[PDB]
């Protein structure tokens, strides 16, 4: 929701991924302005240590390249991703493709960029997320229809069961076992198969 | 230099207002220089009248700028004013005082907000009001951003405390005598508890007549507002005036020896045509404050003056009050007050302490003021 | 792809959804040194008449929002959206997000705000098309594979065949009578 | 007052061709004040030396504007040294000069873009090679925005054609004598046919040196750059520059009279330690500009100079150049050039007509250049 999302800034824990000094320090300030819990962090570290929900991150073509990438891809599904871009030029642009920023800030930046472009991305990170959770909870129930079909295939030819019995099995065996009935035909099934 | 530019319409729809505000940045002007204005050299003023209009404000920001040499300023009231000029301060590197109430969200290095944010009158005022009307409330204001977010959070405030907002009715700057006519009725049919108005400037007087005589003898409800100034309910007859509920940091009834020597101060100085008001007083400390921050960096420069200007707590009519350097909004006594019968503003409730602004603030939690109210 | 993105921007059809004067000249004249097709209009209309790849509007308090809304919530999915903002409270604010803007460019506008916030707004409008895309195709597979499975079942116990018998009877009958393998076995349930 | 500001570094990693650009501009304003000044006026310029360090150039740009009333400045090289001073220039609504060539992207209303965007010198350069040299190639640039921007587009553009690109080093701006031996022994590693350097300032000379020794002195890749110039060059033996190729709008020994009267003009004014430069050219050009548009608006107030800008076509050295309204950016002649055994800058190619400045293309079409190169 408008409010929802307006009334959870407060709680947003905000990271300032860039080296210190006068941008990070306008950029946390005007953070800290808006009621968001924030924290800047130099050099880039190998995985956060404490739950992060919006990076603010510059764009580097050093070796803090693939630092922030690696980093950055280790983070949770609904982080989102702001760029402080200086350039427009193509190699700093397919930098911020590549990272999947949510939204960015043209330096240099004032305090005035922070706001829209801070709820904005992350109406665009909540939305996306969402979206790609679906379709893996998709692509999960396809693969998992097929390993079970193909453990009751397994079952059938092995025993001489119809499907029904073979059915009846799997159930059985995993509702007694309190394991998944994905799990009883993962551990079946071994074909070294699909 | 040092010349502050004044930026405060003497015509258009706000003039009533922004003549006040100018006074009271002229009277802080003469009192700076009976206290010895700045490094020897008395204080000037360069006044310029905008008409209210947002391009014209620009356009005077900028000869000030451009053309004056000036790097202080005082000025601006609707927020579209605000927004015009405050790039051309940002981009000098120049300072504007604002004087005046807002919607809040907003952090310009360049401004010091002299007028109250939300968390400051409109959140206690919901408070108030909750607490003491009816639950069946009709929104009316003028069509431009202020009364448009000031009601934004209001409908919030009352959908949430149990009220219905019954109608936002939304009139032009500068009504016709239509539109006055076709608002007014509307408020009639929806049968309100209370009328919330965020009507600013010009046609204010008469909305609140009209409303008047719509509903000739019988109950009507009153009009809670966050915009009527002390100039607005000057134009209206002590019938029309009275009941009604308005909100600031300043009222000229208060009686104090400070709230006592700036209406006298303002008697002596102010034209028949300008009334002492809320931002009179915010124009007066603001300009008073920058002037003692100027004799403390002992020259004229923003940032030296500025420096300055964070630390000076200053004795206002209104009471203490201070500009945090964390965000340039400042520290604000605040005050609902009903009008009697005699046009005098009786204030029935005020802050305890003065009230930190905080600008960004979207939940007001209104059990703030359960316990002083 | 950032490189297929990149070099595509000259073939967007830009439309600028602002009222006539200094923002819009500025924003159409930044748009044709990127390079793009750039139109500006202005009163919103109700439906585009030719294809529009990026629309880039104000935020209005009156019934251009409404316009914008409606003619934006009928349009073409991918169609990018970028909002010029110029406050930041609440009533503002929620109206960028009930429009679901791709991106936003804070005002005063100045040439170098254009060009990384139309391409990170491309970027996410079109990942978004994409993601709701692979999510239709996903539902109709795990769809069609139960049918397929289903028909094999049948197959198997009606004849009395394993799985790989069941498997080549469909394909071939399917590749046989010049139809999806889907539909012989929604013809055999 | 016409004040012009020039931010050009004296000392540091680019001080060579950047001493080059301040005489340059200083040439102009001796030729501007012999035409009359502005309006009887004449023209004063200040000086400070910000040693290639983008936090200086800042520091230097706000000093001028905010203290000394300078309105008109001439500076800049490295990239981020623009984008350091871009902002305050624009706060101030100052005009800023650049007389250097620089990766496009970028429209900023206060700037006059007097050096080439890829599509004037990149391309040109990018077709010429793949025309003429083998396909394999090896890149080497400092380690800064302009040299990986403009191995980004090189680098797609060798693949596209055909092209491999074997390795793509890059060594920091002042680089150590370590860093050169293991950039050189990379590139000796390779066997590349060509080496394309984006090496910028200082060390460029010794880059060419180690790889010329590294080689067993015999028929190395030619170095191709798009950053060397002229200043590189006279710190080069004769024999290590020989046959490296480089690529500008303007080098000191074009044919013409208006080339002719420039090298004259330089030789009498510029100091032992200043090298005549194509960027050298581009301030002299630009600096001139400003002053007749100055002239012919009777005053020194930006909107009044600048709007006179766009209409004066000029007679640069090397050859009419103008500044297009459009995008701040110039119409620039383009010459690739081959160095020859006595360390003169034959020019093999150059464009039939100055090429319109389109900093924004994103794809290069090399077919453009076929004609006019074989």
């Amino acid at each position: 929701s408008a409010n929802s999302l307006l009334g959870s800034l407060r709680e947003l824990q905000v990271l300032v991924l860039n080296p210190p000094g006068e941008v990070s320090d306008a950029l946390v300030l005007q953070l800290i302005r808006i009621g968001c819990s924030v924290r800047q962090c130099w050099p880039p570290p190998e995985a956060f240590d404490v739950p992060v929900d919006v990076v603010f991150t510059s764009i580097f073509q050093n070796r803090h390249h693939d630092e922030i990438a690696a980093l950055l891809a280790a983070g949770t599904p609904r982080t989102t991703l702001v760029a402080l871009v200086e350039y427009e030029s193509p190699a700093v642009l397919s930098q911020i493709i590549e990272l999947e920023c949510h939204g960015v800030i043209t330096q240099p930046l004032d305090a005035h960029r922070v706001l829209p472009v801070l709820v904005s991305a992350r109406r665009i990170s909540e939305e996306m997320a969402k979206l790609k959770q679906k379709t893996e909870q998709l692509q999960d129930r396809i693969a998992g229809q097929a390993r079970i079909n193909q453990a009751k295939v397994l079952l059938m030819q092995r025993h001489g069961w119809d499907e029904r019995e073979a059915h009846q099995h799997l159930s059985r065996e995993a509702m007694k076992r309190r394991e998944p009935i994905l799990k009883i035909a993962q551990e079946l099934l071994g074909n070294e198969p699909s | 230099r040092p010349l502050i530019g004044l930026l405060f319409s003497e015509t258009g729809v706000t003039a009533d207002i922004e003549r006040s505000q100018r006074y009271g940045a002229l009277l802080a002007v003469e009192q700076l220089n009976r206290e010895g204005g700045v490094g020897g050299r008395p204080i000037e003023t360069l006044s310029q009248d905008p008409g209210g209009d947002p391009d014209r404000y620009r356009l005077c920001a900028e000869d000030f700028i451009r053309n004056r040499g000036v790097r202080f300023l005082v000025g601006c009231y609707m927020s579209h004013t605000r927004k015009a000029v405050m790039p051309v301060v940002e981009r000098a590197d120049a300072l504007l005082c604002y004087p005046t109430p807002y919607e809040g969200f907003e952090y310009s290095p360049n401004i010091v907000y002299g007028g109250p944010a939300p968390n400051q009158n409109s959140a206690p005022l919901a408070a108030y009001l909750i607490r003491h009307y009816g639950e069946r409330v009709v929104f009316i204001g003028s069509d431009y951003i202020y009364p448009r977010e000031s009601n934004h959070v209001m409908r919030h405030l009352y959908r949430q405390h149990g009220g219905t907002v019954l109608e936002e009715i939304y009139i032009p700057l500068y009504p016709s005598d239509d539109d006055l006519q076709r608002a007014v009725e509307r408020i009639y049919q929806a049968r309100a508890d209370v009328v919330f108005s965020t009507v600013v400037g010009t046609g204010t007087a008469e909305l609140y007549r009209a409303i008047a005589r719509r509903y000739g003898d019988g109950r009507r409800p009153p009009i809670a507002s966050l915009t009527t100034s002390e100039a607005e309910v000057a134009k209206m007859e002590s019938d029309v005036a009275e009941g009604q509920v308005v909100v600031a940091p300043y009222f000229s009834s208060i009686d104090t020896p400070a709230s006592r020597a700036f209406v006298q101060a303002c008697h002596g100085f102010f034209p028949e045509n300008a009334t002492i008001t809320a931002w009179a007083e915010a124009a007066y400390w603001q300009t008073l404050l920058l002037g003692r921050a100027a004799q403390a960096a002992g020259n004229w420069r923003v940032e030296d003056v500025q420096r300055h200007l964070y630390d000076i707590d200053i004795d206002a009519p209104q009471g203490p009050v201070r500009v945090e350097r964390q965000n340039n909004h400042s520290r604000l006594s605040s005050r609902i007050a009903e009008i009697d019968a005699r046009g005098v503003f009786q204030v029935r409730w005020q802050s305890p302490e003065p009230i930190r602004p905080d600008p960004y603030v979207v939940v007001h939690n209104l059990d703030d003021w359960s316990a002083s109210m």
